[PDB]
């Protein structure tokens, strides 16, 4: 039970996944220019405590 | 050989060792990057403008298609074959119990 | 004019099924995807000791 | 310096003419952040104006 | 005493302050173009003694 068929034939490196996010619309297109984080709060850790 | 100021061995170890057994090599690693883009945001009223006044003109007599907000993406492949992503690839995502 | 046609548009309903035919038929809804994905690249290193 | 150096969306009045209420600038690393008025109300609105 | 709060931030080197000082909106712009003072006299240097 359950598992994704295993396809004929690869033409190249193996296949990558994509995901998808909800984002309001209005959000500022400069914040993807540069390095960004998909989140919106760029926290992490190295960079900030708990 | 020597570089700097030190005097320090260089070594490949392909031919020697490794040589025709199915074990790989070690020292060929895997760098990881993670790659963002945005799929549908549409910029304020300001920062609309056209860089030149000869745009890219549509068919005289036709309403232009580029003002309309976008909704799709375009980017590169591997070996460099184009290969867009659009709305409808999202359909398995925001059509399910989860949402 | 066109403000009719754009209350009229924002009118349409937020649920899978209603997605099923929204975003099939071309038209776009009020949001904003980030699409993100991990690659993986084969290198050529130099190590020392 | 040009006739059609900018253009606004056809059909719509260009925001080029007014006059500015904000700047633009660039950060540390590149990263552009502006500044306006509304930052200025710490300044502005207190009674020591 | 007040300071402002210990933030968890520490985003890029520590941050600056910015002023604001009123000033005729029809001020010669070209006045900002090259070195300057924001005082509009440049007072203060072996300039004038008196």
């Amino acid at each position: 039970q359950m598992l994704p068929q295993v396809p004929a034939g690869l033409a190249r490196g193996q296949q990558s996944v994509c995901e998808f996010i909800a984002t309001p619309v209005s959000v500022d297109l400069a914040y993807f220019r540069r390095a960004c984080n998909p989140r919106g709060r760029a926290a992490g850790e190295v960079h900030g405590e708990e | 050989v020597v570089v700097g100021d030190r005097l320090v061995f260089l070594e490949a170890l392909e031919k020697r060792v490794y040589q025709a057994t199915q074990v790989p090599y070690p020292l060929v690693g895997n760098l990881d990057v993670t790659f963002v883009m945005p799929l549908g945001v549409f910029k304020p009223a300001a920062d609309r403008y056209a860089r030149h006044a000869g745009s890219f003109a549509p068919t005289p007599g036709l309403p232009d298609p580029r003002t309309h907000p976008p909704r799709a993406v375009h980017f590169f492949n591997k070996d460099g074959v184009p290969c867009h992503v659009t709305f409808e690839h999202a359909m398995g995502t925001l059509c399910h119990p989860s949402f | 004019n066109t403000l009719s046609y754009a209350l009229m548009a924002g009118y349409f309903k937020m649920s899978p099924v209603a997605f099923t035919h929204q975003l099939r038929r071309q038209l776009h809804p009020g949001f904003a995807l980030t699409v993100v994905r991990q690659d993986r690249f084969a290198t050529e290193n130099v190590l020392f000791a």
